[PDB]
């Protein structure tokens, strides 16, 4: 997260300023939002379009052999 | 075959077979610097279409060349062995090459004439000295803050890894 | 079937931080990379440390 | 800045740039040339001399002549508006529908998408060609490399598929005529127009054309592939798209590489080879993919140099394949168009897995039977099968029948074939073999199985015969 | 800094003729301004020929080449297990970093005679054929030789998966840390592969060293050596590792190229000569140590893909000359379906027995022999069609045995089971039945034994051998199973 | 003199020797070496630069690095102390049993002893291995090539020969496991220890082990051959002994040479082999001898590259050989062990006098029949295999018996086989075949003959088989 103090002081300082804001963590930026929504689609494909907030359920059966 | 003065590096090939020749020749009797300048002079005395006329066409026959680059280099007086070696490189084709040959010998931002180390900036030490890590401290007093886009800009440079830590 | 949507939400927020990280970074760095340069004295620190090499290496 | 022609030996233009000396791959535009005479830097030879490769042709270039580095790789117009359009290598429409109003440019180096980024779940791209699906099943996103002899309907096939497939498709397609017969491109043009898939009131055809035909000068041909990759990545990644990418012919890429190799002062590997065939390949190949972000379903024409596969080039290639299409001249000699040999033409994605075992097994019996048969023909070559077991005779004939049954008319090349195209959905495919395999059929003529559509058609034909 | 920095004398081809760096350590891995690493192969009098690990569109001349001052080591640990790494030991699995923060020199040469103890352990794959007929031990080296995606890889995989049960053992006699070198193998393939292991999650005890297709040539080159160091690590920690070199073939190619780029001459088969040394030295590092070194092992499964079965393919010839046998895969059987597709008449483990369990030895000796005739009886008094019962039996039996060894794509197994089923045929018990039912049977038989004769299985496994009693247990069991198969 | 590494181009170390040079072939020691880096001088490239050959790995080396010439070529430990010792090239106790308290050093360039020194007569060395003696009667002191390509128990056989022979004589040994798998040398190691023929309690054996495995600088590996030679010559004459010299594998030597040849600037001629191929061998083989003051009965394992002997190298090799064992991989594929090629496995020195005519003839007849049999093969593959004409059958079978009888159990690969190895001294053998030749056992059938030592055992085996 942190190394070279001579740059680092300013650089890290600007990063925290981000966190210290709630119009986004200082801003967000369209570009990210566009990709987010895309990437969000894809991984739903990755593991099917059910919603794993709920779990599966099954049904039951039998037949006579002879 | 003779063991020779081969003050190292010294680029042994490369127009420096000759340089290394004179790194034993010149140094024998150490007529080095004197001759260094012979060479310098010559440098443009040649390289004009005038001495280097035979450069212009070597069709002119090498004999002619050793009789026009001078009867030696003969017209002048750059000749200790200078002329004989001229009259050799000529024939030996190393004439069009000569600046570099001269360089190789000479020129010594570092080579028995000076020094050059760097991590940051032109840090052309220049000095035949035994040390320089002071003679840099020195230099850092012609300045010590100034610009430093007069060579190293350590600004991007070191500013390189960090961009890596993030990724 | 449960797990993957939970892990998706986390994984997206993770992916969504890194991108914000590079883009955040890029603005912060592409702004302040410029300003620094006024410090002559990092070249102050170059020489200083450079003496603690030039002297202090050998 | 500017450079000097210091040496021109062919399209290896030795440029001394001093003034700058950008990295390698910086595109230079020659001053004193009306042409956008690109040389793309190849080596920094030193002496601030670079070896560049003119992509382009040369001539009329007085040495020393000034070259101004354009300072970057080929940046080429991008955007969906490339569909329809035939652009040359340098991305200018050679469809000449005026220019293109790009959106952006791209350096035609595009890289390897990430290992971590891939989605990689091969699913059959069906084709409706019995022979294909069954034997050389294709996967959606798959890279199929079409080994095939010259003119063997190799091209035909690919096209034929394109019709069959690219139509059905929802993603786009790219046709890269790399080193292709311009003529064939002309032809191609006209079908595409005709077909209206290239609908020309549509730069929103389902297909973008990039052509860097046979005629180009080497560099152009060499690099055009990279370009094509770059485009498709645009459509995939950027436009989502499952691209079907027609390359005719990657061989010419290869060719081009090797051709230059010499001039690239190399030690050029065997046969003169570019040893950087390998690197080239990797570097290309990895650009080739089917990301998480979609597919480049990659239809790679591979001329089989001297039809030698053994030939390192293809040999390497195989590694990158996923579906291999070997059109087999022997078979071709057997007249067959289809001319494939699937003991050769194999698909990694041909698996009991990916495409069912039925396929596999029905095939394994076939592959087997054929494999055995293949063993037999030679003994038979002497002996005939005459004093050699009848079951074998049967089976052989069956194998062959199956062979014949694989012969399948071309709808496109009805002109060529006479025969009228056939396309057979899977089931009837299965069925077919299963039946023939059942020997059920076998009381029948071999040639009945020839150039059929579904088995019925063989049946139909049987009647028509006998 | 100075001196042991260089200005790129010339660059092209990721071959940096480097001005300066002169007092350099031979084969020092150097460091680029780009941060790419390179290796100082040729110290020429007036340049340093440096192979650039990366690529040179990314660089240009006069550039500072700085020594790293290090001759290559690679991170080593064992936190490579569960990891797919590149040669430099860096995630490419992209799973954050690796836990292998030790580094260990690749160029470390092979030990002596004395730090070894030869084999006497078996090494098992679950592949009946393998384990039987070219029975392998651990610390060994054996060629997987074959053509393309025959499940080309599969062979390794299933084996590895098979080791899972052993890794589910708590041994270190069978608990086998698996090392997969991917040379030249496009990421996609690799991905699948990784995935396969993942799915199998045998990956947990596994390094996958992956130099896919991509990689600048040295990278693929290096990888094995890397893997090698990494494997020596286990070996010296008594640990038994298996490294699969798949394949040097691609490597060699690259290497030649590398040489050529080094402006060194194309040697035999246009391949330079000490590519032999290359691999030879590489491969000498695979071993079974003696006990002082924890007895550990690095079992080597190099893979070479022949091109057209060409083994006189120089490098194959070489490798063969190295190999302690080779596992020859043939197409035909494959096309026939038959996987095994092997020609065991061309596959060898010269070793044979050190590499075995008595259990296996008990059926296999005989079987091998039997197959030998069986195969043979395809050639004398047959090139393809003829009859007589005595021998017909042998054929029948043989055919059966074929099935019995016929082990389709994907099949990790445990040896006693294998023996179990094998025993049935060997001891002539199903000869009757058709091949088609064998498999089915085999399966069936398996749940049966698995369940029931789990007892028995316990034993056989235990005895490492089948006792006569256990045999008897089989005899009725099998007969009965068969009977059950009816009855 | 002192040298500087001026170029390290791979392990080709070009040294510019500064204070002059040392002569050719001088072993040079690099100053700054934790494991002295013997350099073998190869060319005086001139400029007091030599091209030298690294005989170690070149890692870590500073360019320029200082070399001090050992003032000689490679000089190596020599003395009786080598018996039961594993020496490397540089003699080093790679037995790892501490330094060899050798009492002599020698430059490993041993050369060709003179024409006059050569014992013009040798006596057939009988191996008691039927086939061996029979077709290639070996002579004590002989140069035996064991051609054989890879893996076929080749090494096993060889070892076994060692068992059979080296034990059996006051003949000493040198075993040079050159280029061999360190592993196999290990394995091998254990066998001697085990055998007690490496008996270490008295360090002595009678045996020098010289190893130069396939992980060593080729030149070095190349040179380990010379090393052994140099030593053995010492034992040969000086110790007076018939040393048995096992070289595994002289092909690899040649090879080692070839790999470097390029680098040596020699254009390594056809098939890649060094253009100096001839000299390399010539000098080597000519260095080898059985003189009058001793014998180096030289057993050279010869890998047959690709079983191609027409491979120039083996082709050359052949010249030097005077007894050739060409093991036939096909025969090996025919499963045998005796896997040999028999109708190629010769000694030009088979004689109706010297092996007596009986032997000689028997062999010749036999060789003939096999050759004939071979002719018959031509019918049979496609035209019948318990089927055609019958007199020929008679021979076929006879040949076949002969084959089987030619097969003899392996005597340590009993571990594998369970067949106890066998051996048959010459007469019973000759006779043996004569009986078969006499067509005696015709009532008797084939498989009884397989893998036996003397014929009785076959007779016995028949009986077992009649059940």
């Amino acid at each position: 997260l942190d190394p070279v103090q001579k740059l680092f002081v300013d650089k890290i300082r600007e990063y925290r300023t981000k966190r210290q804001t709630s119009g986004g963590p200082v801003d967000a930026g369209p570009e990210y939002q566009q990709d987010l929504d895309r990437e969000l689609f894809k991984l739903k494909q990755m593991y099917g379009k059910a919603d794993m907030n709920t779990f599966p359920n099954f049904t039951f059966e039998d037949p006579k052999f002879e | 075959f003779a063991k020779l003065v081969r003050p190292p590096v010294q680029i042994y090939g490369i127009e420096g077979r000759y340089a290394t020749a004179l790194y034993s020749a010149a140094s024998k009797q150490n007529k080095l610097e004197q001759v260094e300048k012979e060479l310098l002079r010559v440098g443009q005395i040649l390289k004009e279409p005038k001495m280097a006329a035979s450069l212009l066409n070597p069709y002119v026959k090498r004999s002619v060349k050793v009789k026009s680059l001078s009867d030696m280099t003969a017209k002048e007086k750059f000749s200790p062995l200078t002329s004989n070696l001229i009259n050799l490189l000529a024939e030996n084709g190393r004439l069009t090459n000569t600046p570099a040959v001269i360089s190789a010998f000479s020129t010594m931002m570092s080579v028995h004439r000076g020094e050059v180390p760097c991590t940051v900036t032109t840090a052309s030490a220049l000095d035949e000295t035994t040390l320089t890590e002071l003679k840099t401290v020195l230099k850092s007093f012609l300045s010590k803050g100034q610009v430093l886009k007069l060579e190293v800009k350590i600004d991007p440079s070191i500013m390189g890894g960090m961009i890596v830590r993030i990724g | 079937e449960v797990k993957n949507r939970l892990d998706y939400h986390i994984s997206v927020q993770n992916m969504m931080r890194q991108k914000e990280q590079e883009h955040m970074i890029n603005w912060v760095e592409k702004r302040v990379v410029q300003s620094i340069s006024a410090q002559q004295e990092k070249e102050t620190i170059a020489k200083c440390i450079a003496d603690l090499k030039l002297l202090s290496k050998k | 800045t500017t450079g000097r022609i210091v040496a021109v030996i062919g399209a290896v233009v030795d440029v001394q740039f001093d003034e700058g000396l950008p990295p390698i791959l910086n595109a230079l535009e020659v001053q004193g040339r009306e042409t956008r005479l690109v040389l793309e830097v190849a080596q920094h030879l030193g002496e601030s001399t670079v070896r560049t490769i003119a992509m382009d042709g040369t001539e009329g270039l007085v040495r020393g002549q000034k070259v101004l580095d354009s300072g970057a790789p080929i940046r080429i117009p991008v955007g969906p508006e490339t569909l329809g359009r035939i652009m040359n290598v340098i991305g200018e429409p050679i469809d000449e529908r005026g220019p293109i109003k790009t959106k952006q440019f791209a350096a035609i180096h595009a890289e390897a998408p990430e290992f971590v980024e891939m989605s990689v779940e091969q699913e059959i791209l069906v084709t409706g060609i019995k022979v294909v699906d069954l034997l050389a099943p294709y996967a959606k996103g798959g890279k199929i490399g079409l080994f095939g002899g010259a003119g063997v309907g190799k091209t035909v096939l690919i096209m034929e598929l394109i019709n069959n497939v690219a139509k059905a498709h929802g993603g786009y397609s790219v046709f890269a005529g790399v080193g292709e017969r311009t003529r064939e491109g002309n032809d191609l043009y006209h079908e595409m127009i005709e077909s209206g898939v290239i609908n020309l009131k549509d730069a929103t055809s389902k297909v973008a054309l990039v052509y860097g035909q046979m005629n180009e000068p080497p560099g152009a041909r060499a690099r055009v592939a990279l370009t094509g990759l770059t485009v498709a990545e645009y459509f995939r990644d950027q436009e989502g798209q499952d691209v079907l990418l027609f390359i005719d012919n990657i061989f010419r890429f290869t060719q081009a590489g090797s051709e230059v190799s010499a001039l690239l002062g190399r030690i050029p590997s065997a046969v003169g080879y570019q040893p950087t065939l390998a690197t080239d390949m990797g570097t290309m190949q990895e650009r080739i993919t089917t990301t998480k972000k979609g597919s480049i379903t990659s239809v790679q024409a591979i001329y089989v140099p001297a039809d030698d596969l053994t030939d390192p080039a293809p040999a390497t290639t195989f590694a990158h394949l996923d579906a291999t299409t070997v059109l087999s001249r022997a078979i071709a000699e057997l007249g067959i168009y289809p001319a494939v040999d699937p003991l050769d033409s194999t698909s990694r994605i041909m698996d009991p897995n990916i495409v069912g075992s039925e396929h596999y097994d029905v095939a394994r019996g076939v592959q087997k039977i054929l494999q055995d048969y293949k063993s037999l023909q030679d003994i038979i070559a002497i002996l005939g099968m005459d004093e050699l077991s009848e079951e074998d005779k049967l089976t052989v004939s069956r194998a062959r029948k199956i062979q014949r049954f694989l012969s399948q008319p071309f709808q496109v090349a009805e002109v060529f074939t006479g025969h009228l195209g056939k396309l057979v959905p899977l089931k009837e495919t299965i069925k077919g073999f299963q039946q023939i395999l059942a020997g059920e059929y076998d009381h029948l003529p071999e040639q009945a199985f020839y150039m059929v559509g579904p088995i019925e058609e063989a049946v139909a034909k049987a009647d028509k015969l006998a | 800094d100075l001196e042991e920095t260089g200005r790129v004398l010339s660059i092209g081809d990721g071959i940096a003729r480097v001005h300066g760096l002169r007092n350099v350590q031979a084969e020092e891995m150097v460091e680029f301004s780009s941060g790419l690493k390179g290796m100082s192969l040729n110290l020429e009098p007036d340049n340093v020929g440096v192979v650039v690990f990366g690529n040179d569109k990314l660089i240009k001349e006069g550039d500072i080449v700085k020594r790293t001052g290090a001759i290559v080591d690679v991170p080593v640990g064992e936190e490579l297990l569960g990891r797919v790494v590149d040669a430099l030991g860096n995630a490419i699995d992209g799973k954050g970093p690796i836990g292998s923060k030790a580094r260990r020199r690749v160029g470390l040469k092979a030990p002596g005679i004395i730090p070894r103890i030869s084999v006497r352990e078996p090494m098992q794959t679950g592949i009946k054929a393998v384990d039987s007929l070219v029975p392998i031990g651990r610390g060994q080296r054996e060629l997987i030789i074959g053509d393309r995606q025959t499940g080309k890889t599969s062979i390794a995989i299933d084996t590895i998966i098979n080791q899972k049960r052993f890794n589910d053992g708590t041994d270190e006699k069978k608990k086998l840390y698996c090392i997969y070198v991917a040379i030249g193998q496009k990421r996609s393939t690799v991905a699948q592969l990784v995935k396969r292991l993942t799915d199998a999650d045998a990956m947990k005890y596994t390094i996958v060293v992956s130099a896919t297709a991509s990689d600048a040539a040295p990278l693929q080159y290096l990888a094995p050596y890397s893997g090698c160091s990494m494997g020596e690590y286990f070996r010296d920690n008594g640990k038994h590792a298996l490294i699969i070199y798949d394949d040097l073939s691609k490597q060699a190619v690259a290497y030649r190229q590398m040489s050529l780029l080094l402006r060194r001459p194309p040697g035999r088969e246009a391949y330079p000569g000490d590519v032999f040394y290359l691999h030879s030295r590489l491969l000498e590092r695979a071993a079974k140590m003696n006990d002082a070194f924890g007895g550990g092992s690095l079992t080597a499964l190099p893979v070479i893909e022949t091109q057209a079965g060409d083994v006189s393919a120089y490098i194959p010839t070489n490798v063969i000359s190295i190999t302690d046998g080779q596992i020859f895969l043939e197409t035909e059987l494959f096309y026939k379906g038959i996987r095994p597709a092997i020609n065991v008449g061309l596959s060898v483990s010269r070793v044979g027995s050190a590499a075995q369990t008595r259990a296996m030895k008990q059926v296999a000796g005989t079987m091998k022999l039997e197959l030998a005739q069986y195969r043979e009886v395809a050639a004398f008094a047959q090139f393809g069609s003829d009859l007589d019962a005595a021998t017909q039996q042998l054929l029948s039996r043989g055919v059966r045995l074929t099935e019995l060894l016929k082990q389709g794509q994907y099949s990790p197994m445990a040896i006693e089971e294998q023996v179990a089923v094998i025993y049935a045929g060997v001891r002539g018990y199903l000869d009757k039945l058709e091949p088609s039912k064998i498999t089915k049977f085999e399966n069936a038989f398996l749940s049966h034994v698995i369940s029931q004769h789990q007892a028995l299985l316990g034993k056989i496994r235990t005895d490492g051998k089948i006792s006569e009693e256990s045999d008897a247990k089989l005899k009725e069991i099998v007969t009965n199973f068969l009977a059950g198969f009816e009855a």
